[PDB]
């Protein structure tokens, strides 16, 4: 079945350069075009351009012509977007999507985040939020840039969990918490471990939360 | 679902062959799209693509071409010429039509380039350009 | 280069209601228009192409109409998983622009915030700054009010809170309110309380610990 | 798949033939010279029309060609030649969205000089889409 | 096939069967119990050879570009 | 989907052949061709045939320029489609084209006959003939 997977988003300083890769699988890669669509944080959708992996016949949204270049490597079922001299406007979620007919964005990727700022990366610290039906959590504090991944028991404990939208602290770093409600009875049976993952700093922890 | 586009010229612009697909008798169906006066081939497959121009030493020409990355860039698919020479005493008229069947990849860009524009008889009857999948 | 204009910035509606959104094209566009539903953080989804054909796997309750210049998206029996931002899009010509989008908040039977409070972790104390979080789990509507008291001193300028999105199964909001101060200030006081006011509760609830 | 191919025929002393040589009508597609050609299905059709001529003036012929339908012009081609023997052929094709029961006919300006030697004058239709 | 010009090959069966005589068109094909059924063409319809054609050509008048006839068997013998 | 598009090519000095691979030419699933034979199609069905030829009409007159696609009592060809333009004028260019629905049977071969290959334009999409199932 069809699977698109972006990768390579992260931190880039203004005027810098970054290239995004989109891995394809589950359809004969060379008879379908790859689109790139972006969206500035909590805003509309913008089409960047497309590339035909068979004949390289790229077609750009002129807004990025001669500043963005979409390539592809049919030997690796992959589409590429390289973006030169990045800016504020350009900070966004970057999606790759392959259609049915050309203008019908049918299948999307998960998207990947390019943050364009001057500041430096930073890994987050993970502190438990121990319970006092009970509710417990994970405080992921002081990290940059977006985004961070929180999942519980490796994607098992999926229900009742709320991983909050991160906050911009005055320190210039992001922080969020991931809380989940469990049976108050079984805080002795079940293990509660939260998986944190912050790629731009290659930090990746499992924090076990439990009462004192 | 089978794509077909039928584009007619905009008669307001008379000094340029601008393709439009808005009218009752001009349209895009099932995936055809436009892109700077080019028709974007919706899916890789076999299409019949056609176009006709009408005209009212002078050189007349009209080619439907396919845009390519490699060598010649602008590769014509359907071309036709016609010389009219001074000695013009009558309301002369002329209609170069041509269509054919081609193998096209998705996102292919069909465009038409014509010599003798100011003579074009812009109308839904005369000057048009479209293609349909088979 | 065509522009699109969606009619309602947002809209509140209740489960089962008829939701109708309009999108206007800056020029005639045959019938080449698409409709996408997104959700939070996750990728958009194709609901409608060529103005009215549903896409594979799109629930029947989704339906598209529109002629040339103006188009409309309608949902018959609004589920809760029918919540997102719905973008229209001219598929007529490049660069295939999207309207602004339309956000949908589903109405529900007013819920009370199951409040909780959290003592700063010892590990975090080790590093010199302490945060106490307050949680407002599964409530409605979003509108709510949290206040921190440190020995009944009302705090200000040090409170930081964030709400989730409308949950895709029960249409309730959830809120966190992190209170951050240095370690010195933290040990200098004793009673820490989070005070919540919402309709779902008879009277403003408070939760507390001290140490 | 509704379709039609009709050949030019000389009548009086112009009509359209539907059975001889190459001409044919498929599933219930209709025709009658004074009426035109009707199609059994709503859909997108590709119409075409080609006419061969025999110019032999003893000028400036305003030779035109068109298929229609207060009638509606759909497709039109033309050649004026001023200029013994003067053969020329004029042709066109195009997609039209026709509806069931609608009739498409051909209108020629110069039946005095239309060549009838086989595949020189004919018009026809094929469905391509819509469903 | 066998000897020609009176017979032709029908691929819906693997046996080659009879042509149709001048002035006729095929009204039914070979079975493996039947031979090609023919039928005489109409007024202004004509053919000129043993033919596996399923329809008759069209008798035209003489185009002023005329000695007769026409008929189902041979044509506008114009000259 | 059986189909063919063949491009004109110059042979010996004064003649004409048809190209099947270069530029735009192509043959699909087992459709056959050989210059001395014609074009055969792998399926029984209704096809749209087409043919267009570009000419360079530059006199030293009265050119009797014609155009024809025919198929093959076996060695008795059957004319299907035909167009013609007689033109009397150093100068001129003209193009002649036609297309039409023929009910072709598997294995039948179709070719094109040109009156004046001495003066047929070969500049790309000027001369071609082809077929598509409908």
């Amino acid at each position: 079945e069809v699977q698109l997977v972006e990768s390579g988003g992260g931190l880039v300083q203004p005027g810098g350069s970054l290239r995004l890769s989109c891995a394809a699988s589950g359809y004969t890669f060379t008879s379908y075009v790859i689109h790139w669509v972006r969206q500035a944080p909590g805003k509309g959708l913008e089409w960047v351009g497309y590339n035909n992996p068979y004949n390289a016949g790229t077609n750009y949204n002129e807004k990025f012509k001669g500043r963005f270049t979409i390539s592809s490597d049919k030997s690796k079922n992959t589409a590429y977007l390289q973006m030169n001299s990045l800016r504020a406007e350009d900070t966004a979620v970057y999606y790759c999507s392959r259609p049915t007919m050309l203008p019908w964005f049918a299948y999307w990727g998960q998207g990947t985040l390019v943050t364009v700022s001057s500041a430096s990366t930073k890994g987050p610290s993970v502190f438990p939020l121990a319970p006092s039906t009970a509710a417990l959590g994970c405080l992921v504090k002081d990290y940059f840039p977006e985004p961070v991944t929180v999942s519980w028991n490796s994607g098992a404990l999926t229900s009742g969990v709320h991983t909050f939208p991160a906050v911009l602290q005055s320190s210039g770093l992001y922080s969020l918490s991931s809380v989940v409600t469990v049976p108050s009875s079984s805080l002795g049976t079940q293990t509660y471990i939260c998986n944190v993952n912050h790629k731009p700093s290659n930090t990746k922890v499992d924090k076990k939360v439990e009462p004192k | 679902k089978k794509p077909a586009a039928h584009l007619i010229g905009d008669p307001s612009k008379q000094n340029s062959l601008l393709w439009r697909a808005n009218t009752d008798r001009a349209f895009l169906q099932d995936g055809f799209s436009l892109s700077n006066n080019s028709l974007l081939v919706p899916t890789s497959g076999i299409y019949f693509v056609y176009s006709q121009v009408v005209f009212s030493p002078l050189y007349l020409a009209h080619e439907v071409q396919l845009f390519s990355s490699q060598y010649p860039f602008h590769v014509p698919l359907l071309s036709s010429q016609k010389m009219v020479y001074p000695g013009l005493q009558e309301p002369w008229l002329h209609s170069m039509y041509h269509g054919a069947a081609f193998q096209l990849t998705q996102g292919d860009q069909l465009s038409t380039h014509t010599d003798g524009i100011p003579h074009l008889v812009l109308s839904p009857s005369t000057v048009f350009f479209g293609a349909f999948a088979l | 280069d065509i522009q699109m204009t969606q009619s309602p910035s947002s809209l509140s509606a209740s489960v089962g209601d008829r939701v109708t959104i309009t999108c206007r094209a800056s020029q005639a566009v045959s019938s080449a228009v698409a409709w996408y539903q997104q959700k939070p953080g996750k990728a958009p989804k194709l609901l409608i192409y060529s103005a009215s054909h549903r896409y594979t796997g799109v629930p029947s309750r989704f339906s598209g109409s529109g002629s040339g210049t103006d188009f409309t998206l309608t949902i018959s029996s609004l589920q809760p998983e029918d919540f997102a931002t719905y973008y229209c899009q001219e598929s007529y010509s490049t660069p295939w622009t999207f309207g602004q989008g339309t956000k949908v908040e589903i109405k529900r039977t007013v819920a009370a915030p199951s409040v909780f409070i959290f003592p700063p972790s010892d590990e975090q104390l080790k590093s010199g700054t302490a945060s106490v979080v307050c949680l407002l789990n599964n409530f409605y509507p979003r509108e709510a009010k949290v206040q921190w008291k440190v020995d009944n001193a009302l705090q200000s300028g040090n409170s930081q809170e964030s709400v989730t999105e409308q949950d895709s199964k029960d249409s309730t909001y959830s809120l966190s309110s992190t209170l951050t101060l240095s370690k010195a200030d933290y040990e200098k006081h004793k009673v820490y309380a989070c005070e919540v006011t919402h309709q779902g509760l008879s009277s403003p609830v408070t939760k507390s610990f001290n140490r | 798949l509704p379709a039609a191919h009709l050949i030019g025929a000389p009548l009086k002393g112009l009509g359209w033939e539907t059975t001889k040589e190459q001409a044919f009508l498929t599933s219930g597609t209709q025709f009658s010279d004074a009426e035109g050609l009707a199609l059994p299905q709503d859909g997108l059709y590709y119409l075409y029309c080609l006419v061969g001529y025999r110019g032999r003036a003893p000028q400036g012929r305003s030779v035109t060609l068109r298929s229609s339908l207060t009638p509606e012009l759909l497709l039109e081609g033309a050649e004026t030649v001023t200029p013994p023997l003067w053969y020329t052929s004029v042709g066109f094709g195009g997609l039209v969205q026709l509806r069931r029961g609608e009739r498409v006919y051909v209108n020629i300006s110069h039946p005095d000089m239309v060549d009838f030697a086989r595949g020189k004058t004919f018009f026809g239709a094929v469905m391509v889409g819509h469903h | 096939c066998r000897d020609q010009e009176k017979e032709y090959y029908e691929p819906q069966h693997r046996i080659c069967c009879s042509r149709c005589p001048p002035g006729t068109y095929v009204s039914a094909k070979c079975s493996r119990i039947r031979d090609t059924v023919c039928a005489t063409c109409a007024e202004n319809s004509y053919n000129e050879h043993w033919n596996y054609l399923t329809i008759c050509q069209l008798c035209r008048p003489c185009d002023p570009v005329e000695i007769a006839p026409c008929t189902s068997k041979r044509k506008t013998q114009c000259r």
